[PDB]
RNA sequence: UUUAAAUCCUUUAACGAGGAUCCAUUGGAGGGCAAGUCUGGUGCCAGCAGCCGCGGUAGCUCCAAUAGCGUAUAUU
């Protein structure tokens, strides 16, 4: 909430939907055997569903 | 007749997207005049620092 | 494809077009419609049910 | 050298600052003179100001130090005003130039590094 | 293909970068600003995969080479910058700036990047003694002194245009 | 237009204790003379009927800016002890002088001197500024001149302002003390991003036994620019 | 100010194998359209100081802006010679030869 | 047709056809015979300060600002560019078809083959030094000149002596000859055909400017010449 | 409102990106044999602390 | 000019724009209406809908993609 420089990295889901919340800041998650990147526009090289 | 050229529609949607933020926050501009007073009032009320903790 | 069918039918914007008091009866006053009527109908059933 | 003229550039720093100055002409970014100097720096509205350490009376431009200190401009002395006069575009000697900002210019890359430079003058 | 239709059709980070581009640059519509950053992904891609070799591999060392010489010279890089973590750090308003259309607008020929694009598709901006009339054109950086008016042009001293010569004639 | 010479204006208190709101057509922020019938830069003052108060820019001066961005609090009081680092001609310093009144006290810190001459002529006529012409890196020089202080003030745009911050803070600043700093973020690194430097230099002060609690940006006047509040070994509570 | 079109030879050779000197035509024009063969022949047997009906002329492409045209060239060193060694269509197209219908 | 200041005008010896070049960074081709326009050729980044030319359709040109010397073979359709001395190139005059000389604003003197990117030879401050102590600085090199086919070049500047120069053997070293004295600015050195005598063009100021005033100096035309013994 | 954003874009989040790491995202890293600076390297092509 | 001849590409003379009507589409979601028709009730209401009314026949707004854009079945 403070800085809004940082990028949150976590699994657990109840995290996730609070920082939902917090306008512009990206999550990042595991899915299968890769990371993910959520709310992130220069996402680039990341897995395409 | 604005939806004739796509090109002209995404210019005139960046000139209201730029209004519109004109809400939010407020926009940098240089002494190009002498100081002369604020144009409008000062609230001495509002508080809108961020506090850290 | 329904709202594609609703915008070619709406296509025209001519909306109908209100009738006004005959001239032989124009001292009386304004023909009344419905939209009028109801701030007079309104009017009296807010004091009857005050009294 | 009359000491007041301290932030004196060598013979390389000298090459990069006259090439920036007549890059900064073409692309309508410059203010020459002592006086137009003066009022950029009141606007604040300058990068940083080129000085000639050769006018004879060196007392004339002094002033524009006192503003730099305040606005924190980094500034420069060179050698020759005839060779500042040639870089300028201009057919008289000239003492003090100032290069303004320019909101979106290409000249930024090469300006952040000139600025770097002449604060490690300053150590 | 030139360009991949994004992952996530529904942003409004994405659609927030996307229309701040197009309203600074002016461009056309979303492929114009697909195409850059379907390049700008093979490019860093291709660094990242370098960088995960040996330092001391040849194969490495004559990639890394030639990419960074290709780098500099379309104006992308710095010549002081010769590394991949530079190339690592590239963004993709780094591509925009070297259309010919933003730098004729830069260079002051024209007043407005609009205006600049439509000076360009008329046929009045020459690169060299080649006249360009593609917006897209990418300036290397040997040519980046070299835009002006074409010869033929009204602005570049030929013959003045159609709507002159009629008013001419009519007076 | 603006606040023209000759027109009728009303000066009512701020919230902040010393300094004063200019009513009128454009409102100006200004602070009671000390000195009166003199300007220091040439800004507009206001005649109130013996009594004399100056205009505080908000452009030339981070101070004012924060003032008009609505920060919380300052610490600048009548009768306060503020140590200022990085005085350089005395623009903002004057108007400090100004809040802190006759008891209280500022210490200007320059140490170029070529402003350093401009501070002993602005000293001269306002009782309450100790000039000192000195290195702030190197507070082990000057302890001689200082006792201890409330406030401490940094605007010295330096690379390294955490780390002169600190010293002076240790050496000077008294226990319950409060700091304001403010934060060019050109001027930290320019390679690094605004938004990062701002918490990068949050986290040093952290590690420096100092405990930040407020941060602003001076956007409307001033570009890529912060200011930091916080207190210096907080009693308990 | 007047514009004129300019010639100029390169790679110019001596064939004695067939009576004849050949070589490349550069043709410059910065305004007009392209120059038509005959007077680009006029221009070139005045400048070599022979008569045109030696010189044949072909395979004129101007480059891409309008300035400058390249082509080939060849000067006989006589008539007979020129309707001896040439091919038929350039003959025809100077009027010398004419194409002859066969029945089948 | 220009679009800035003409700064260079040579023709081709022998013929009628007219080099010129501008500010404007270009160089274009004229047929004054004709009275026609032939052509424009690029590649300049800077405004051109002269141009020389000789028996052969080429040109040669001085950079300027720009810092290069280029070689301009018109029917090839060729450009080569020369990167030699620091500093602004004012002047430059050809010694043969295969040789020319330039000077510069640094006081630097170069000698060129049209076959190497590099010069020959290079006197740096060809006219001394001159400004007050701490601030010493190369005087500026105005013009140069060449006798056709021989080793002999002038170089002229406020220095008030015009300086003669030998060039070595394989024009790999320029060594000076003699200094004529003469105050003023050499805007313009021309050997004559003959080789007998030097004609100078002398003026209070820089041709292209007014940085100095000389009074001591007069606007006049020195005819030096030059007497021989074996 | 923050300067950062411009609406929901994040401007100054910059190529060097800043992740702070949940104490379930170590864990699951290491369940799954994934390094946690190499895979977040592959996911943004870019460096990361 | 090209070519066996011709087309095409490249040069190039003359006409060719104010609602510049010399008029970009596809999909989604809303607003506006009468002495008009039908259906059901909670007197004056609600749903559905409305180029059709007494007489008369001589070109609303917003969103997404853009020379491209949907629907149906199976599927991952
Ligand atoms: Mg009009």
């Amino acid at each position: 909430t403070q800085h809004k420089c940082y990028i949150v990295a976590t699994v657990d889901r109840d995290l996730k939907r609070r920082i939902r919340k917090i306008p512009g800041v990206p999550i990042m998650y595991i899915s299968n055997h890769r990371y993910n990147i959520e709310r992130m526009p220069d996402d680039y090289g990341a897995p395409r569903f | 007749k604005i939806d004739r050229n796509p090109r002209v529609k995404h210019r005139e949607k960046f000139r209201r997207a730029k209004i519109r933020r004109r809400g939010q926050v407020r926009e940098v501009r240089k002494e190009e005049q002498r100081y002369s007073g604020e144009l409008s009032g000062i609230r001495a009320g509002v508080k809108k620092s961020i506090k850290l903790k | 494809m329904a709202a594609a069918f609703r915008k070619a039918a709406k296509s025209r914007q001519r909306e109908h077009r209100e009738r006004s008091q005959p001239g032989f009866r124009k001292h009386l006053g304004l023909l009344e419609k419905k939209k009028d009527y109801k701030l007079r109908a309104d009017d009296y059933r807010k004091k009857q049910e005050y009294l | 050298v009359n000491p007041k003229a301290y932030p004196l550039a060598d013979a390389h720093l000298t090459k990069k600052l006259l090439d920036l100055v007549q890059q900064s002409c073409n692309y309508k970014q410059l203010r020459k003179g002592a006086n137009e100097a003066t009022k950029t720096l009141n606007r604040g509205i300058s990068e940083f100001i080129v000085m000639a350490a050769d006018a004879e009376p060196l007392e004339i431009i002094l002033h524009l130090p006192l503003l730099c200190e305040d606005k924190n401009v980094p500034y420069v002395f060179v050698r020759s005003k005839q060779a500042l006069g040639r870089a300028c575009g201009v057919s008289r000697p000239v003492i003090a130039c100032s290069v303004t900002i320019k909101e979106g210019s290409q000249l930024k890359q090469q300006i952040q590094s000139i600025q770097q430079s002449i604060e490690r003058l300053l150590v | 293909k030139t360009y991949v239709t994004p992952r996530r059709p529904f942003e409004k980070s994405r659609l927030d970068q996307e229309l701040k581009l197009i309203g600074e640059y002016g461009l056309r519509n979303k492929r114009e600003v697909w195409r850059v950053k379907f390049t700008l992904a093979k490019i860093r891609k291709a660094a990242r995969e370098l960088l995960t070799l040996d330092e001391k591999d040849p194969r490495r060392l004559f990639e890394g080479n030639a990419l960074l010489r290709r780098l500099v010279r379309i104006g992308v890089l710095d010549e002081g910058k010769m590394k991949l973590d530079y190339i690592l750090g590239l963004k993709i308003e780094d591509f925009l700036e070297r259309r010919l259309q933003t730098q004729v607008f830069k260079l002051g020929l024209a007043k407005s990047i609009h205006h600049a694009r439509v000076l360009i598709r008329q046929r009045h901006i020459r690169v060299r003694k080649q006249v360009v009339n593609i917006p897209s054109f990418i300036v290397r950086l040997d040519s980046q002194k070299h835009i002006d008016f074409s010869l033929r042009s009204p602005y570049g001293g030929g013959r003045p245009g159609r709507v002159k010569r009629k008013n001419a004639k009519k007076g | 237009r603006g606040n023209q010479s000759g027109k009728n204006v009303m000066v009512e208190p701020h919230r902040h204790e010393g300094v004063f709101i200019c009513r009128g057509k454009e409102d100006a922020l200004v602070t009671k003379n000390l000195v009166p019938g003199e300007s220091v830069y040439g800004e507009k003052r206001v005649s109130i009927s013996k009594i004399e108060y100056r205009a505080w820019n908000p452009f030339r001066s981070k101070l004012a800016a924060a003032i008009l961005g609505g920060v919380d609090q300052i610490h600048i009081k009548p009768g306060a002890k503020v140590l200022y680092l990085g005085a350089a001609s005395g623009t903002t310093v004057s108007h400090v002088s100004d809040i802190v009144g006759p008891d209280g006290l500022v210490y200007a810190v320059e140490f170029s001197h070529r402003s350093g001459r401009d501070l002993i002529n602005l000293a001269k006529k306002r009782t309450n500024i100790i000039p000192v012409i000195e290195d702030a890196r190197h507070p082990h020089k000057y302890r001689m001149l200082i006792a201890m202080v409330d406030v401490i003030f940094a605007d010295v745009a330096q690379p390294d302002q955490t780390r002169i911050v600190a010293l002076n803070a240790h050496t000077f600043l008294r226990n319950g003390g409060h700091f304001v700093i403010s934060i060019k973020a050109n001027c930290i690194d320019s390679t690094a991003s605004a938004e990062a430097v701002f918490a990068s230099e949050v986290k040093k002060m952290q590690q420096e036994n100092m405990k930040p609690q407020e941060q602003l940006t001076l956007e409307p006047y001033e570009r890529d620019h912060a200011v930091v509040v916080g207190v210096y070994r907080p009693p308990p509570k | 100010m007047n514009d004129t079109v300019t010639i100029r030879t390169r790679k110019f050779m001596t064939n004695r194998l067939l009576q004849r000197k050949q070589m490349v035509i550069d043709v410059l024009h910065p305004g007009k359209a392209t120059v038509p063969k005959t007077e680009i022949r006029e221009k070139l047997a005045k400048m070599y100081k022979t008569t045109p009906d030696v010189i044949f002329v072909f395979g004129f492409r101007t480059h891409f802006g309008g300035g400058k045209t390249t082509g080939f060239g060849m000067i006989y060193d006589s008539l007979d010679y020129a309707k001896k060694n040439e091919p038929k269509h350039r003959l025809a197209r100077h009027g010398l030869y004419e194409k002859k219908k066969t029945s089948r | 047709g220009h679009r800035d200041a003409v700064s260079g005008l040579a023709f081709r010896r022998g013929t009628h056809q007219l080099y010129s070049t501008s500010h404007d960074r270009s160089v274009k081709v004229w047929n004054v015979a004709e009275n026609s326009y032939v052509e424009t050729l690029f590649g300049h980044q800077d405004a051109v300060a002269a141009l020389d030319a000789l028996s052969r359709e080429c040109c040669v040109t001085a950079g300027g600002r720009d810092g290069t010397v280029r070689v301009w073979k018109i029917p090839e359709e060729s450009q080569l560019v020369f990167y030699g001395h620091q500093g602004s190139i004012d002047c430059i005059h050809l010694i043969n078809e295969e040789h020319m000389v330039s000077g510069a604003d640094d006081g630097s003197v170069a000698l060129w083959g049209l076959s190497k990117k590099r010069p020959l030879a290079l006197q740096r401050e060809a006219h001394g030094l001159r400004g007050e102590p701490g601030l010493e600085q190369p005087f500026w090199i105005s013009s140069v000149a060449a006798l056709l086919n021989t080793d002999l070049v002038a170089t002229g500047s406020h220095s008030s002596c015009v300086r003669l120069w030998q060039c070595g053997e394989g024009f790999r070293q320029l060594d000076l000859l003699c200094d004529i004295p003469l105050v003023g600015f050499i805007n313009s050195l021309k050997f004559s055909s003959s080789g007998d005598f030097l004609v100078a063009g002398v003026g209070q100021e820089h041709r292209l400017g007014r940085w100095w005033r000389i009074k001591e100096a007069r606007n006049s035309v020195c005819i030096i010449p030059l007497r021989r013994v074996p | 409102h923050p300067s950062c954003l411009f609406f929901q874009y994040n401007t100054q989040l910059g190529p060097p990106y800043h992740i702070l790491v949940d104490t379930n995202f170590i864990n699951f890293s290491i369940k799954a044999k994934l390094d946690l600076v190499q895979s977040m390297m592959d996911c943004l092509y870019a460096k990361c602390i």
